[PDB]
């Protein structure tokens, strides 16, 4: 499954 | 509460009347609600992640509550694999990272 | 230390020799540094989150230096948009998150 959640504000 | 980092760091929280599960994410600036139907006006917005960027709906002032604490922030309805609280709410319930 | 959340947690590691920034990351299962040599064997795999997935170059039993704490794991390198820190790391140098 999908593990790495990071995340950004453009 | 210390929550240690062996497993993924899981809470429950409660958004527009639903529980749901939700994982503490210090590596996103923002937070990020699997597709819901919310109320409310809402925004288009994209965001970046590991291996690109999504759409979502920024809905802005949504009260909240993570882990029995309540807060009123922005938060993100997309298609993100998995709910994820991120720095915006985090700094509202008080989080630090330590070690 | 213990880290606040109003700016992305960025910390100085040291890997293969060369001086980085990092992003410390509960929301990781894995760290994945972006590309760069490394010295060793490796296996391809694909990691992912918001937005599908990535493939990247698996080493095992790399030292690593984080914050300066030492520590030993898994490393993956490949076209992340930033050097991550993961939970098979973050244990390792004694983080929890505190709220």
């Amino acid at each position: 499954r999908p593990g790495n959640f990071f995340q950004s504000r453009p | 509460p210390q929550i240690t980092l062996w497993k993924r760091p899981l809470v429950t929280i409660r958004i527009g009347g639903q529980l749901k599960e939700a994982l503490l994410n210090t590596g996103a600036d923002d937070t990020v609600l699997e597709e819901m139907n919310l109320p409310g006006k809402w925004k288009p917005k994209m965001i970046g992640g590991i291996g690109g960027f999504i759409k979502v709906r920024q809905y802005d002032q949504i009260p909240i509550e993570i882990c029995g604490h309540k807060a009123i922030g922005t938060v993100l309805v997309g298609p993100t694999p998995v709910n994820i609280i991120g720095r915006n709410l985090l700094t509202q319930i008080g989080c630090t990272l330590n070690f």
